[PDB]
């Protein structure tokens, strides 16, 4: 996602990114 | 001339110590490249140096050539040309 948002809004004319978070779906038995 | 110009020579004076590396990154910025080549009777000093400069080169251009390769986007040239120069320099 840095290096997307690097050449995201150099682009389509300071910025900190925060660490993404990691959201998991499945479809696998469910106990 | 008539232009504006600060008094670099009074700055230099009471602040020697922080212009020293100001100097220094002036002439970093504008460095000649050398006419003769290497060789066998260059200081090893000199030859460390000269791989270190080609190493920065070709990490450089390695990056270069995969953040191209990847194609984030698959999308104006010197625009993702200097977007990507800076992502290269900082990453």
């Amino acid at each position: 996602a840095k290096r997307i948002s690097i050449l995201s809004r150099a682009q389509s004319a300071l910025n900190s990114l925060p660490t993404f978070q990691l959201i998991l779906n499945s479809n696998a038995n469910q106990i | 001339q008539g232009t504006q110009a600060d008094d670099l020579v009074s700055a230099i004076q009471q602040n020697a110590n922080h212009f020293t590396e100001l100097f220094c990154r002036a002439i970093d910025n504008n460095m000649p490249l050398p006419t003769k080549e290497i060789d066998y009777k260059d200081d090893v000093l000199d030859v460390i140096l000269n791989q270190r400069r080609l190493r920065n080169e070709r990490m450089l251009s390695d990056r270069t050539n995969e953040i191209r390769s990847e194609n984030l986007m698959d999308t104006p040239p010197s625009s993702m040309n200097d977007a990507l120069r800076e992502v290269v320099e900082d990453e």
